[PDB]
């Protein structure tokens, strides 16, 4: 039934079998000093020899230790046991917060969703916030990437996104760190806990599940530790129903990882590197029984400072200049955009306010340098008309977080689809145009700008 | 016999395959006739393929290869403190026996995410450029890049020499520095050279030098950088602070490169081994900042990569950029015009920023990246000749004074309170009426009254850190207007 180890080069494992062949894809284990090693199935050799990639360090390994085939892939713990937990790639805890103690495991390798059961058409994801789903919305089953430097509020983004599809859509969400810095990842999680989007004294209560496969960690570690966390979401899509997140921290380590991997088993190397998905793209869609976003943090080696479509349906560009005008959360209304951004899907009403919207800043941009050299009343009366409309629109773009209310302490907001689609609506045909600036700042829909120019 | 010991079948370029040791362990130690260390890599079918630690022109095809029964592992603790050592540990300073009283192994995992706390604290390279601009902390990873002579040896010296004015003060909450210096790949006499400033100056006291020098032979050089960061972490683990100088990773990944391919292993991008940007962030990932739980203790890192011809996208180069914290990178053509340290403001970062610094150094060092970049693109526009306005002639004059300001010659640290001081005078205008020639001119003189009128001041700076506002704000105004004065 067992096999023996024959040989270790690094990462590269070879285990001669008796019986039955291990499949393409299934996990081995085998005791390293104690701790056991999970091993995973690439190549079938001749001489009934298979050829693994370690998950885990495989320095003490000797040849002739037993391995046992599991049977099928890689198996990890999921359903409300994740939430607040942090995995690495084979399901074990790294947040030294005990044991999983989950009912159901699934495998990390799952074959694609079919035709059948495929939601027809396009369909927005409603995030809640008003200018991803007037100006860039969001698709169900859409490869989202988001766009940012340092201190332009992407965690605290991201976080909200987590937050607003638990509290509006009663869904879940998975992040995924692949190959990114520790430190960081610690960053991450204490900002989690911070903003109570993972709740340590009541986990299953917690927004999402973690699922962290760092820098630290061998290429077979970081080339998986995506995928576990896509099973865990997939969990919460077909046990619930509801829409759910996986976010992805990020795809070029995912790349990276696999790339390390193909050069070490033998392989000779040769814009969307950095977006590309593997056949992990397959299982991003939506069903009639759920769906899986693809929420990504795009990212190259460009540590030095701080562009177009790719292999993405939607795009969120977090802007320094946009931050520095108080415009939270900092998303360029003008660089964001979206392939649903189109009346066939998200209906005439919607699309044509989204690019009156657009029309009026990309206007009030235009004359940005007559107003910084010269008065606004260099300007002709239509034109000072549209700025001052644009100047509402900016501000009326902005929203407060829940997220942000434990450094702030002012109350969060989720603005429901359609009371965006008809404020921005009345805004711009001009029915408050008698209303303050100020009452548009840091707002829900218009009831509440309304509420605030009355206690002006 | 077979299982516990093996013949030596080929050998050959610090290489070694080997018959039999059926139960050898991959990454094993294992012992040759004549006292010849080496480390088993390939666990293969038919032969056992050894990384040579020592001279392999002894070794001869028939020999004995017995198990050591253990990984790689190396000495620790205060005792490696004033000494120079090999890869292995093993002293080469001629100064007797090491009589370390701990033991740890090389190459192990990285702490994880829980034990970690947030980097803090300051980490003084005594530079102004640095640590005004590109602050590092304690546990953090801050790249130096660039050009072979480009200074980035000098930054790291001075980085190690400047701690003495901070060390030893177990009393004032203060923490003990102790640093460790790893060449890789560079000359003997090099290494000599840098030892023997150590020494000269004291910095030995507190120092670890670890030497794979160009003659040692590659698995040395690939193992130094791991086995002194193992060195590194007998103080993080035990409630200390250290700092380690990988001078450089270019040179261990050309090391990883040859053992690799003479292993027979298959070639990756430009042909170094496929996980060879694991190599660097396995490495990078033990440095780290713990939280109070585990002792608070840190280790902070300084990798060096040499670039060729200032190709900062390059392969290597990519990879460890992709690891730390944020890079300094060291310019040619800076260098060559003698702005030294030659520190390219756009492409240089911290990405712990702010909180690696003092509240006296946050509150005036903030725009000072921003405004030198900025200069430096005017300067590069006013070599046209076209009309330059009298707001941007101001920049230009202000900007060349702060650039003489930055100019910094070798083993000459300022503290934390005097490079305070240096910005706050650059940056408020006390320059202005100094021409560019007399600048660092100025500046000498400044701190040599700073030091001898006003050293109460800097002892205030030190122990009661503030933001430069009101009080203190008064005392450096009068301080530098005092100077103004004698300077007249």
């Amino acid at each position: 039934a067992n096999g023996k180890i024959t040989q270790v080069i690094g990462a590269v494992v070879d285990v001669q079998f008796d019986g039955q062949l291990p499949a393409i894809l299934n996990a081995l284990e085998t005791e390293n000093n104690g701790k056991r090693l999970v091993l995973e199935v690439a190549q079938h050799l001749g001489e009934n020899t298979v050829r693994t990639i370690a998950m885990d360090a495989t320095e003490g390994l000797v040849r002739g230790l037993p391995v046992k085939d599991t049977g099928g892939p890689i198996m990890v713990p999921v359903g409300d046991a994740t939430l607040g937990r942090i995995l690495n790639v084979v399901g074990e805890p790294v947040d030294e917060g005990g044991p999983v103690e989950a009912t159901q495991t699934r495998a990390i390798h799952q074959q694609a969703p079919d035709f059948a059961a495929q939601a027809t058409a396009s369909e927005i994801l409603v995030t809640g916030i008003k200018v991803i789903d007037l100006l860039a919305p969001y698709s169900k089953g859409g490869k989202i990437g988001l766009f940012g430097g340092a201190g332009v509020g992407k965690t605290v983004l991201i976080m909200e996104l987590i937050n607003n599809i638990a509290k509006v859509h009663s869904g879940y969400s998975v992040f995924a760190g692949v190959g990114e810095r520790t430190r960081e990842g610690n960053d991450l999680y204490h900002e989690m806990v911070e903003s109570g989007v993972i709740k340590p004294d009541d986990l299953s209560k917690s927004q999402v599940a973690l699922v962290y496969g760092q820098m630290n960690e061998p290429p077979g570690a970081r080339m998986r530790v995506a995928l576990t966390g896509l099973t865990v979401a997939e969990q919460f899509r077909d046990a619930t129903g509801t829409d759910v997140l996986f976010f992805v921290d990020n795809i070029f380590r995912f790349t990276q990882a696999g790339s390390e991997v193909s050069a070490l088993l033998g392989r000779i190397p040769s814009p969307t590197l950095a977006t590309d998905m593997g056949a992990m793209q397959e299982r991003i869609t939506s069903t009639k029984n759920g769906s899986i976003t693809s929420i990504q943090a795009v990212y190259v080696p460009a540590d030095d400072l701080t562009t177009t479509f790719a292999h993405l349906d939607a795009t969120t560009v977090l802007s320094r200049a946009i931050s520095e005008l108080g415009i939270y959360p900092a998303v360029d209304p003008l660089d964001s955009n979206s392939r649903i951004l189109d009346p066939a899907v998200v209906g005439e009403e919607h699309y044509q306010v989204a690019r009156d919207v657009q029309g009026i800043l990309q206007k009030y941009k235009s004359l940005q340098d007559i107003i910084a050299i010269l008065g606004m009343d260099e300007l002709s009366e239509e034109d000072k008309l549209t700025v001052a409309r644009a100047r509402k629109i900016q501000r009326f773009l902005s929203q407060p977080f829940d997220v942000a209310k434990v450094f702030t302490g002012s109350d969060g907001v989720q603005v429901p689809l359609e009371d965006t689609i008809k404020s921005f609506k009345a805004v711009v045909a001009g029915e408050y145009d008698h209303l303050p600036e100020a009452a548009f700042y840091m707002v829900g829909g218009i009831e509440d700008v309304k509420a605030k120019a009355q206690r002006l | 016999e077979v299982a516990e010991v093996g013949q030596v079948l080929s050998v050959g370029d610090g290489i070694a395959r080997v018959y039999g040791l059926d139960k050898v362990q991959a990454g094993e130690m294992v012992e040759f006739p004549g006292g010849i260390r080496g480390m088993v890599l390939n666990l293969e079918t038919d032969n056992v393929g050894v990384v040579i630690f020592g001279d392999d022109r002894d070794i001869k095809e028939g020999d004995t290869v017995k198990r050591t029964g253990a990984i790689v592992e190396v000495p620790a603790g205060k005792e490696l403190l004033g000494r120079v050592v090999d890869a292995l540990g093993n002293p080469i300073d001629g100064k007797g026996p090491l009589n370390a009283s701990e033991r740890r192994i090389a190459d192990v995992k990285a702490p994880g995410i829980m034990p970690r706390k947030s980097v803090h604290e300051p980490m003084a390279t005594g530079l102004k450029s640095v640590d005004a601009m590109i602050p590092v902390g304690r546990g953090q990873r801050e790249l130096i890049i660039g050009d072979r002579q480009t200074g980035k040896t000098a930054i790291a010296l001075d980085t190690i020499l400047n701690q003495a004015n901070y060390n030893g003060r177990e009393a004032d909450g203060m923490k003990t520095l102790h640093c460790i210096y790893v060449a890789v790949g560079q000359k003997r006499s090099t290494v000599a050279q840098l030892v023997k400033k150590l020494e000269e100056t004291g910095a030995m006291a507190y120092t670890t030098v670890v030497a794979a020098t160009a003659s040692d032979p590659a698995p040395m050089q690939y193992l130094a950088p791991y086995s002194a960061t193992a060195m590194g972490e007998y103080f993080r683990d035990n409630g200390m602070d250290a700092l380690i100088i990988y001078d450089d990773l270019s040179k261990q990944a050309v090391a990883y490169r040859q053992m690799s391919l003479l292993l027979r292993r298959p070639p990756g991008r430009e042909a170094y081994p496929g996980d060879v940007f694991y190599l660097h962030s396995r490495l990078l990932e033990r440095s780290a900042k713990l939280n109070e739980a585990n002792g608070a203790g840190s280790l902070t890192a300084l990798p060096i990569i040499e670039t060729q011809a200032g190709d900062v996208s390059a392969y290597i180069p990519t990879n460890v950029i992709s690891i730390t914290d944020g890079q300094i990178f060291l310019e040619t053509e800076l260098f060559f015009q003698g702005i030294r340290p030659a520190v390219n403001t756009g492409l240089s970062v911290s990405r712990v920023g702010s909180a690696a610094q003092t509240k006296a150094m946050k509150s005036v060092a903030g725009p000072v990246k921003l405004e030198l970049a900025q200069y430096r693109e005017m300067a590069a526009f006013a070599q046209f000749g076209s009309d330059l306005d009298a707001a941007t002639q101001k920049l230009l004059n202000r900007g060349a004074r702060l650039t003489e300001l930055m100019k910094q010659p070798q083993y000459s640290p300022l503290t934390n309170a005097e490079i305070v001081i240096v910005i706050y005078a650059g940056t408020k205008g006390y320059l202005d009426g100094i021409p560019v020639r007399d600048v660092t001119k100025w500046e000498h003189g400044l701190l040599q009254y700073l030091r001898n009128q006003k050293a109460d001041l800097l002892e205030d700076m030190t122990k009661n850190d503030r933001k430069v506002a009101g009080e203190l704000e008064d005392a450096i105004k009068a301080a530098l207007d005092g100077y103004a004065k004698t300077y007249a």
